[PDB]
């Protein structure tokens, strides 16, 4: 049972900072991805984050432009939107994957989603 | 000879008359040895001489009127049993120098067939008595996919005599009493599958064991009592003596439950050693309150007569609850 | 009842079977129905982070190239007919080591069915994984799962699901560990993707409540029987410097040895426990009554009384708060 | 195929299920056991490890053949093919046949059809053990083997060698640590069963317990904790607490000792030697725990209306234990 | 969907089917692919010097002789044909023991593709060594390697590839050791020249960086408060023999114990580590904190003020040097 | 390249083949030559007095009947071809536990010559026993063999050589024991005669030399730093009674318990070792300082001068004698 | 990553000792290699030692004549050239090997190659 609210999308034309903040059984949900969904085409794995360790992956697309990374703290996961193109223009949202749940790319292994906030640029 | 001609058109994977009445299987045991009785894993390992006697008819010959006596080459060929003990974490079959198996056929299709094997068998303990305490364990013997339509089993007249439980001697324990049983309700979930169980009561052996368990304990009780003799004056002399017998008793009960790691069960030995750390406990808490009255030497004088005669009285109501 | 009848029919059966072929191969998948009946839970290990669990593990699936007419009865078969069958590729993905129990033969049932239904069953020993959070230990809830999956068969080819539903898993209540509870089990089935394909999935778990008696005679209440053996200081006259300065060596002494003989129990975790908390706070009462001597031995070449009543009141109130917190 | 004929027809009408002389004459095996390595022997197991050439001759006429060649050397895996005894060890707890690069078998056949079968083999065998004597005992570690199929009217076991020769333990194969091998005696009795009467070999080895590590691990440290004890006497009794820390160390040092050497003894009902001498040491340490006592309880009353108490106790106590270790010693190692 | 035609097909791929030739024998090297999937890190020991790791090890070839037409589908198999195909011989030159799972079935994949591609999936555990530099411990990076290497076939016969080049392998981010981050990890391919040869080699790489949290918590902090301890007897009167000597005596054997212990938890290695160095400084502090009190009671019969300050404070500068160096 | 000509040749090469009968039986021996690549010596066990190897063992010899003309190459061919051919009985007389690994498959090869010779290469584990001489521990040097011996053939049959000679055995520079270093290696061949006739043998040495810096830390420095700390007594007033005797009763119980903890991580030798010596020494010194006080307060109701003087000065005297004697 | 600088080669008619300097990640390299490159001539093992043990190997033309050790303080390793002879006028390298990379004898299987001094006589 784990809750996702996002936050710090918005409309630009330039670096952004989606966040992710998680709450509840987050333990049993180790591993938090960001996905980003297109109008018409397919929802697109972007990175994912293992919450101890910080273990890194991204998609070629956005590998050495996004960067993602977390505080155990507040519970927050955050993608770091820098050197923007209008191929980024897509509804980015937040997933939680199970310890046992498979491949990192693939959305329907992903149990827990957020809202999804809207990127224009 | 005809020994092949037996094999030829033998049907391994069926059981004899699969159509018809259940096989009856005699069953026999024969103990051999019985160890590594451990109370932290909740289990002890036994080898035993498995005899199991059932009748097929298609082994049947009438060339000779003498039982074969084969080895362990002509077991693969036969339909057997599927017998397996119910209780074991793991058992094994012994190699050395060959298979431990023997096949003896008779000539109206009577099989005798004998196994080696060493299984390790989990046998639940209560603790609540430890270490005067007796453990009953078991060995359950069940078919493991034909139901009581097609294996029955049942203890063989000769079990009464070659069970050799009476020949076994236990380092810790001693079998006061043996028992076998046969259950015909276990009903598991494929159906119903007689069980044949052998229980043997475990007693633990009172004796030097028992007194090295109990005996730092009461040292450090009568320990505590010197300093009733000791005069108040010498201040270090007697919080120094009543100081180590409680830390010391603290770090016997934290060693004693770490020999035993999952034992979460309330113990007679841990009930004692809480006994004995009240009274050294209050051995010091009697030097204390004598100590800050005399900023009296009668409670030294009584405390000499009252905590002997408190923990002599308190060892006759523990031991008779434990006996 | 006639046996060369019987054997006949098996043997038409098995005559031309290819075990490399599936059921219904290049058709729909095969559905496989999965049962358990828990034996055991033998052990779980905090140090390894595991449970070890026995189970008969039973596999429900129809085959009709093994269909028989004319018998109206199921075959049970000898368990060495399972190696001239096909059988699902059935596996524990957080397993760390199984094995079938083989004596007195291997602990395998094979039941045939005339539709073609083949019931295979086995007995399992496993060592599975179970990451454990143990923030709160030992007042901690664990999750421990039981993953089956297929290896190499997709959802193209082979479908899993809970053979009864919710009553697919028997003898939960078999479970006697001394340590934990079962508070609760639960059935899953998903399908599971892998860059080689989707894959069916079973899930067991089981939620796992700490018994606290162990831990309160272990380790709480000694570190509380420590914690007022230093307080006994404050009523000793404070000329009594040996006796003083001793209570308070062997209190702080014996507060470290029992933290760090604790944490060798343990896993090598990088974070603080419950326990951990509880241990840091009787230190810290028991050093500072030792520094409470050493102040009141510093200005005599009150503060006593104060001490007699301020330390035990204090020490109620740490209590008071950890055990509301975490219980 | 001048040799490859000759072994094709030895196995043509060949049954491996069938003992040689089926039915009729017993079947003698001989027998002979060459130990590579005695191994650790485990008290708190009561069990040994031990390396041997176990060694079987037996006449097999199926196999006779007529060649140039007296002795055929033949590969290990030819011995699943003929016939082979079934012998198996009664008291092995758990016994390995070594497989490193080639299954470790020898196999011979002779002109005559005599059959030489050797394998190596690594065999853990119960030993039960007295410790009443311990450490200074001695214990007789036995070895039965026989068939585990044949009883005595079908095959029957013989040492090869006489009897005192067939089992040879070199000197060089010792690798016992605390344990030192007599010798080995050798004898055949039998046994019934349900299953019918059978041959039993049996072999003892004689081993006699080094009392080296037992006399500084456990010995040492207790005389000189009873040592350490009586120095108090010497001290004034004035200083109560030095001599208090005396008593209650001495103690607390004999507890620890006494755990410790039950801790790889296994856990008997009986008291062995070293127990005695523990609880002796025990007594001496407590009792001079006592002594004080008394002298500080006395010293009171007279103070109320140079001790006495003191005098005896710095002789008495260093020859009542003095003579206590003449009498222990003088008994356990008369025996 | 005809498994008569697929029966067929299959038989005819095996019929003269020759295990002991490698694809394209005596013909240029076959290519081998090869993917990881990491399922678990379960332990890394040091005082065996090595991890033991469970993995998907997936390998892809070609094999001609497996080529079929005539049906567009890949073909999963029952994972007993692998004993019917040839396949590479691969091994783990740095492993330790490891075996490949054998429940419910052995652990093993094979799927065909028509133009003859073989897929051989198998799941292992391996213990695999790894020589650790511990002269920064517990502060210490280690790399722990996996070497994945030809048995008996040359770069003449076989050729190992990272199939996909850095995303061959997977799961790095499942790895959860508690004492452990996996900082990063690599994937080399080489060619390793023995006397027999050149042999292919693929080597898999991570980079370990302990966390310190445990070792603060299990051996620093004791080993600060013991020193702490140690400074009780500058505020203590110099007539208080009896205190002052038991405060040296316990906190200098303390200090002993600790180290002891600590040395018995690791391998016996000669050099000294970063841990070992700290205990020798919080050693020498509370032993001349003793022999500053036996110089005091040496002239007895302003030393100890100086002692209050000049402790702490040289014990702050022993701390600010060490945690600097090594952090 | 043609590979039905390959396969040809390699049928009939095994057609007939005769794996009960060694090359030319009945003939002269067959030499066999070996070579050794050590991989790694894992761990050295004075307490089951043992090593643990892992090599890779090659063998070589003719086999005339697997001499195959018309191919100008060396066959490398699958491990599981070794089933089919005749292979040496070779065995390690002084192992205790060994094994071949078996991930991903069988760690063998077979490499054919065309004039016959084999190529038969194993990954080997053993553990061999290494009966070590513990008197001068641990200052020791040990001498730990590896002896390769025929099981079944005599020297009538088949003999080995170190193939290379002084070059057979590669890969020493890669043992890496923390706590030894191989001062030397060195081949032997000989025969080995037993009842059942001569056999060849051949054997591998190593010179170890234990490192004694572990040991100096470990046991060494903590047993002079108690020693040393007993002679704080001297300086300390003989009225002092409480602290004298402290320091007295606590040096020598350390001493005690340093030494009993040692010898329960060795084996249960009778004799005295090197470090026992020492230990005893040390005993004695600290045993003496109580003593001494003990006279002093025997008498008081200038020896402790005397005693600051004599006893360090006597302590480095029997260290002078202790470690010339020894290094 | 290691940096291998050697010195002391130069002409001579006689004892001469070049030395090997290593600096950085020497503990994944455990071995040492001294290689010559005469003229025309392939690359040619000649001597290897672990820095930890000294455990040492010499190709036979220099067997009892060239001498390796190291001090591990310095992170150095030298080639005791004595008894010089016309064959030994080569470029001596240095060179660093894996703990896993095969043969001593190989120069293919090191890594980390010393400038080289040239040495004539
Ligand atoms: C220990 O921890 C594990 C996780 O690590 C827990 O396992 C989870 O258990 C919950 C149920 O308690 C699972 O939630 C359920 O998942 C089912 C599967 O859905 C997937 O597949 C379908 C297609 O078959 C997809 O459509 C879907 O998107 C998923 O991909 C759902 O079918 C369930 O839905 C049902 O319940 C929900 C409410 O919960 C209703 O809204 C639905 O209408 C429907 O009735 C449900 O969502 C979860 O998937 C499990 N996780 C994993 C990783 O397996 C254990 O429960 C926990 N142990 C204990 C004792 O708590
Ligand atoms: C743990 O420690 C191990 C060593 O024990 C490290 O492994 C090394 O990793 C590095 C890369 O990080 C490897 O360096 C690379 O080697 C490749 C192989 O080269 C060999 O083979 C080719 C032919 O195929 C020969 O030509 C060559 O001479 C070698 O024999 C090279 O291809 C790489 O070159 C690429 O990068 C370099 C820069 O580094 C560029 O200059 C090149 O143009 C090219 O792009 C590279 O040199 C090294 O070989 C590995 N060593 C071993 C023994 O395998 C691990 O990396 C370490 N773990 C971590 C996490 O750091
Ligand atoms: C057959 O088995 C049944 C059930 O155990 C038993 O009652 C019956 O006596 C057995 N028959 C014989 C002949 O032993
Ligand atoms: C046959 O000859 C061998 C030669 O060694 C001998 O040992 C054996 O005893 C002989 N057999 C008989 C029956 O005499
Ligand atoms: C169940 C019996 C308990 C007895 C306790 C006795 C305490 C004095
Ligand atoms: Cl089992
Ligand atoms: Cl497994
Ligand atoms: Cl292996």
């Amino acid at each position: 049972q784990v809750q996702l609210v996002e936050s710090g999308g918005g409309l630009v034309q330039g670096s952004l900072r989606l966040s992710c903040a998680a709450s509840g059984h987050t333990f049993n949900y180790p591993i938090m991805g960001w996905f980003r969904q297109a109008p018409g085409k397919e929802r697109e794995f972007v990175g994912a984050i293992s919450w101890s360790g910080g273990s890194t992956s991204y998609a070629d697309s956005v590998k050495d432009r996004f960067t993602i990374s977390r505080d155990n703290a507040k519970n927050t996961v955050y993608l770091e939107m820098n050197n923007l193109k209008p191929e980024d223009t897509a509804v980015y949202y937040c997933a939680a994957k199970g310890r046992y749940s498979g491949g990192l790319y693939y959305p329907t292994n992903y149990d827990y989603w957020g809202q999804g906030t809207q990127v224009t640029v | 000879p005809n020994l092949d001609g037996l094999i030829a058109g033998y049907a391994r994977n069926f059981r004899p008359g699969i159509g018809g009445p259940p096989v009856n299987v005699a069953l026999a045991l024969e103990v051999a040895s019985i160890d590594h009785i451990s109370e932290a894993n909740m289990e002890y390992t036994m080898t035993v001489f498995l005899h199991q006697s059932w009748r097929d008819s298609r082994l049947s010959y009438n060339h000779t009127n003498e039982t074969l006596g084969l080895d362990s080459r002509f077991v693969d060929k036969l339909w057997l049993p599927d017998t397996f003990i119910v209780n074991a974490k793991s058992a094994w079959f012994h190699d050395v120098t060959v298979e431990n198996k023997l096949i003896r056929l008779q000539p109206d299709g009577v099989i005798l067939y004998s196994i080696r094997i060493t299984s390790t068998v989990a046998c639940d303990m209560d603790l609540a008595k430890y270490p005067m305490d007796e453990q009953e364990c078991m060995l359950d013997l069940e078919s493991y996919g034909y139901s009581s339509e097609d294996i029955v089993y049942y203890w063989s007249e000769s079990q009464e005599h070659i069970h050799g439980l009476d020949k076994l001697q236990l380092a810790q324990f001693t079998i006061t009493s043996y028992r076998f049983t046969t259950e015909l309700m276990n009903f598991k979930s494929a159906g119903q599958f007689p069980r044949l169980s052998l229980h043997f009561h475990l007693r633990r052996n009172r004796g030097v064991y028992i007194i090295q368990s109990y005996m730092p304990s009461v040292l450090l009780v009568a320990m505590s009592w010197v300093s009733f003799w000791i005069s108040q004056a010498a201040v270090p002399a007697r919080v120094s003596l009543g100081i180590t017998t409680v830390l010391t008793m603290t770090t016997l009960m934290v060693s004693a439950r770490s020999s035993l790691p999952r034992a979460s069960a309330i113990k007679a030995l841990d009930v004692y050693f809480w006994i004995c750390y009240v009274f050294v406990f209050a051995a010091l808490v009697e030097y204390a309150f004598a100590h800050f009255n005399a900023d009296a030497d009668t409670i030294d004088i009584y405390a000499r007569a009252v905590f002997p005669a408190a923990f002599a009285a308190v060892n006759v109501i523990y031991w008779a609850a434990y006996a | 009842g006639n046996m060369s009848f019987v054997k006949e029919t098996v043997d038409k059966l098995l005559k031309g079977y290819d075990i490399r072929l599936r059921p219904d191969f290049g058709g729909p998948p095969v559905c496989v129905g999965m049962n358990i009946d828990i034996a055991s839970i033998d052990m779980v290990s905090e140090v390894n982070m595991d449970y070890t669990l026995t189970m008969y593990f039973q596999q429900y699936w129809r085959d009709k190239r093994l269909a028989y007419s004319g018998i109206p009865l199921n075959l049970t078969l000898d368990n060495r007919v399972a190696d001239q069958l096909w059988v699902p590729d059935t596996y524990f993905l957080n397993d760390k080591k199984s094995f079938v129990h083989g004596v007195t033969v291997k602990n395998r049932m094979i039941r045939l069915h005339p539709d073609g239904t083949v019931l295979y069953g086995l007995r399992i020993t496993t060592t599975a994984a179970c990451m454990m959070d143990l923030r709160r230990y030992p007042l901690d809830e664990q999750n421990c799962t039981l993953e089956i999956e297929s290896y190499g068969y997709t959802t193209d080819d082979i479908e899993f699901y809970w053979r009864g539903g919710d009553k697919a898993v028997t003898g939960v209540e078999r479970i006697e560990l001394p340590q934990f509870s079962i508070v609760e089990h639960r059935l899953v089935s998903r399908n599971v993707v892998f860059a080689t394909g989707a894959y069916p999935r079973l899930s067991l778990s089981f939620r796992l409540k700490r018994n606290i008696g162990y831990f309160i005679l272990q380790t709480y209440m000694p570190s509380i029987l420590i914690t007022i053996l230093s307080w006994v200081s404050f009523w000793i006259n404070y000329d009594a410097s040996a006796a003083r300065v001793a209570l308070g060596i062997t209190t702080v002494l014996t507060m470290t040895t029992i933290n760090t003989h604790l944490r060798e129990t343990l896993p090598k975790i990088p974070y603080v426990k419950a326990i951990d908390m509880y241990l840091m706070g009787c230190f810290v009462f028991v050093f500072l009554a030792l520094l409470e001597y050493a102040f009141v031995n510093y200005i005599f070449f009150a503060i006593d009384r104060w001490s007699r009543i301020v330390f035990p009141f204090t020490f109620s109130l740490f209590n008071l708060v950890y055990w509301l917190y975490y219980v | 195929e001048n040799f490859t004929r000759i072994l094709d027809s030895l196995l043509d009408g060949y049954d491996n299920r069938l003992r040689p002389g089926f039915g009729g004459p017993v079947t003698e095996v001989k027998t002979d056991i060459y130990v590579t390595s005695f191994g650790p022997v485990s008290d708190v197991e009561m069990e040994y490890t031990m390396d041997v050439f176990f060694r079987q001759t037996w006449i097999d006429k199926r196999l006779k053949y007529d060649g140039p060649i007296e002795i055929l050397r033949l590969n290990n895996m030819m011995v699943t093919k003929v016939w082979t005894p079934d012998t198996f060890f009664r008291n092995g707890k758990k016994s390995v046949s070594h497989n490193m690069t080639a299954p470790n078998k020898l196999f011979r056949i002779m002109r005559n059809g005599t059959i030489l079968y050797t394998m190596r083999l690594t065999i853990s065998a119960e030993c039960p053990m007295r410790l009443v004597d311990f450490p200074m005992d001695g214990h007789a570690c036995p070895l039965k083997f026989g068939s585990y199929a044949y009883p005595k009217s079908e095959m029957i076991y013989t040492w090869t060698k006489g009897p005192e020769k067939s089992v040879e333990v070199p000197k060089e194969s010792s690798s016992l640590v605390q344990y030192d091998l007599i010798g080995q005696t050798v004898s055949s009795e039998t046994i019934k069963s349900i299953t019918g009467e059978y041959i039993v070999m049996t072999v003892y080895f004689h081993l006699r317990r080094k009392m080296g590590y037992f006399m500084i691990q456990t010995y040492i440290p207790c005389i000189m904790t009873v040592i350490l004890s009586q120095v108090s006497f010497w001290i004034n009794k004035e200083s109560v607490p030095a001599r208090t820390v005396f008593g209650i160390t001495t103690v607390l040092t004999m507890t620890t000792l006494s755990i410790s050497a039950r801790h790889s003894l296994p856990k008997v009902s009986y008291a062995t030697a070293m127990d005695w001498f523990i609880a002796v040491c025990f007594a001496f340490v407590f009792s001079a725990l006592i002594e004080f006592a008394a002298v500080n309880y006395f010293t009171n009353i007279q103070m109320e209306k140079t001790s006495k108490i003191d005098k005896y106790a710095r002789i008495l106590f260093p020859v009542t234990f003095g003579a206590f270790n003449m009498v222990y010693w003088v008994v356990y190692l008369s025996k």
